[PDB]
């Protein structure tokens, strides 16, 4: 996360932290006690051995496991959108199933999934969060970044990224200016809005040009889009 | 890539 | 649900 600031333990307790072989290379989001919803990118070419990754949750210091709030599962599947295509970078998103149950508490809770036709309109500022790059090809994080940024429409996003083929099952947020954006090491973490009160999951930090760039928005997929094939998932 |  | 709970 560029531009952003550190947050306290308990700010995200649905945000959570994914390492292949011991190394944190992605972020998710736990929407049940058993499935963590994050980006396809991130498993790709990885997924056949899910016992390879982990899932921490209630993390806060990535230079810190030994808080008594985290718990550690290892992942039992993978399952890579049936759609997800690496050259397009459409469809970035994938389920991932802990082999045992996580337990709620107050560090630990699943974020909502918003409605399938639940509109986003440009200017609605919403938050993304991640232990990623604090600038581009920059290091990652250590305490769990957080930052505001306002959502684009995919007409305008498209205008900033000729460059890519900004789909409908892609949603765009970002500053003109820049300086606010999120990065490598990002990837599968949430682009949340909060709906009265509770928070959505809207987006799956995936891709974009760089980081923090101005007329650069950083591109994520559109959770609204996938909402019926996750909660088939669930349980 | 661009990926993150 | 989506709910923070730490004061
Ligand atoms: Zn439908
Ligand atoms: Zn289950």
């Amino acid at each position: 996360i560029v531009g952003g600031s550190d947050s306290r333990e308990g700010a995200w307790p649905w945000v959570v932290a994914l390492y292949f072989d011991d190394q944190q290379v992605c972020g998710a989001s736990l929407v049940s006690r058993d499935w963590l919803v994050s980006a396809a990118h991130c498993v790709y070419g990885r997924n056949m051995e899910p016992s390879k990754w982990k899932a921490v949750l209630g993390l806060h210091m990535a230079s810190n496991l030994t808080s008594p709030q985290i718990e550690t599962r290892l992942i039992d599947q993978i399952v890579i959108n049936p759609h997800y295509n690496k050259r397009r970078k459409n469809n970035d998103i994938a389920m991932m199933h802990l082999e045992m149950k996580v337990n709620y508490t107050d560090y630990i809770q699943p974020i909502c999934l918003p409605e399938e036709n639940q509109v986003f309109p440009p200017g609605r500022i919403c938050s993304i969060a991640g232990w990623g790059a604090l600038i581009y090809q920059g290091s990652t994080a250590d305490v769990l970044q957080e930052a505001d940024v306002p959502l684009l429409s995919n007409e305008k996003c498209q205008q900033q990224m000729p460059e890519y083929n900004i789909t409908e099952n892609m949603v765009c947020a970002g500053y003109e200016a820049g300086g606010v954006d999120s990065c490598q090491g990002d990837s599968g973490g949430p682009l949340m809005c909060q709906e009265n009160n509770r928070w959505l999951l809207a987006g799956v930090t995936s891709f974009g040009y760089q980081c923090a760039l101005p007329n650069r928005p950083g591109v994520y997929a559109r959770v609204p889009r996938f909402t019926e094939w996750i909660q088939s998932f669930l349980h | 890539d661009d990926d993150k | 649900c989506g709910k923070k709970l730490v004061t």
